[PDB]
């Protein structure tokens, strides 16, 4: 900003899977999960799995 | 891998194996195959119980110039030394050891620590030590080391060991080597398998 | 506290004859430092030495 | 083990009784350090008179 103020509107979450090779691609580069994919397991991308 | 983090072959087939018991787990060779699993469940901290440091002291080191031992000044101990220990809760505790010469042959260790503000700072003498001739260890190398609480956790009891410590000259006291029996909690990352069968998760 | 090194000394071949002046040729001990191991090697006899 | 050349023509000292801090008190003065069971040097003063 002008005032040299700084404002953080969110952060980009990040998903791991328990299984890979079970999301089933969806048309164009975009993965769906299902069955033995898991669930999404939303994080962040400091640290950890991600 | 599956939706039950299950190691499964292609066609959807748990694979088996030789199952791990025990704390800390161990594989075992007499147990009846049952299928592999590899769990996200976090691992718990466990209490550090056996701390074992080596130390090697110079012969040709002069007793302090101060009679009576002081925390705050360096001069007043001959040598320091930071060990870090894990208590139930994963509380770091910054144990420091103190080595002082005070007459020929003889070594006074004292203990104190740092993460607990409600410290008492040492001023007896904690643990005595006499080499051999030839500067080998002979005993009194074990001391039974108590942490402070903090956080409401019960503190961790070890045994804090010297062991294969020789007092000859080498020029400048060294610590070679130390290590420890307590971790902090920790959360599953990837998992590699080896040439032996086992499994080994960081 | 430590015993003293009750050593031998030899003077075994000896020159008495006048070279002018008086001077130190050949002298050492068999007594040694601990030392640190700086690092180690193999030479062409299939040996692994360290020094 | 060590090994020194002695003068043939070196007179004796001037001053018979042997001191510790004398130049006159000896012809040659050579040092020896050896080595303790602890590793503490040991300095040996050799001292050779006629």
């Amino acid at each position: 900003y002008s005032n040299e103020q700084e404002q953080v509107l969110g952060q980009i979450v990040l998903a791991n899977f328990a299984n890979n090779e079970g999301l089933a691609s969806q048309g164009d580069n975009v993965w769906a999960a299902t069955q033995a994919s898991g669930v999404a397991l939303l994080g962040t991308a400091g640290s950890g799995n991600f | 891998l599956d939706e039950n983090r299950n190691l499964v072959n292609m066609q959807g087939m748990q694979l088996t194996g030789y199952p791990a018991t025990g704390t800390p787990p161990t594989i075992q060779q007499g147990a009846n195959p049952a299928p592999i699993t590899i769990p996200n469940t976090l691992m718990a901290a466990k209490s550090t119980t056996t701390a074992s440091m080596q130390i090697n002291l110079n012969s040709t080191d002069p007793v302090p110039s101060k009679t009576p031992f002081s925390v705050s000044d360096a001069d007043s101990y001959n040598k320091k030394g930071t060990v870090t220990v894990y208590d139930s809760q994963g509380n770091a505790h910054d144990m420091n050891v103190y080595f002082v010469k005070t007459k020929d042959n003889e070594w006074a260790v004292y203990t104190h620590d740092s993460s607990d503000p409600a410290a008492t700072a040492p001023t007896t003498a904690s643990t005595t030590l006499k080499f051999n001739e030839n500067g080998i260890l002979e005993s009194g190398g074990t001391v039974n080391i108590t942490t402070g609480t903090i956080n409401g956790a019960t503190a961790a009891t070890f045994s804090l060991s010297f062991l294969n410590s020789m007092q000859q000259n080498t020029g400048a006291n060294n610590i070679v080597a130390t290590n420890q029996n307590g971790y902090k909690p920790g959360d599953l990352v990837s998992y590699q398998i080896n040439n032996d069968g086992t499994v080994v998760g960081n």
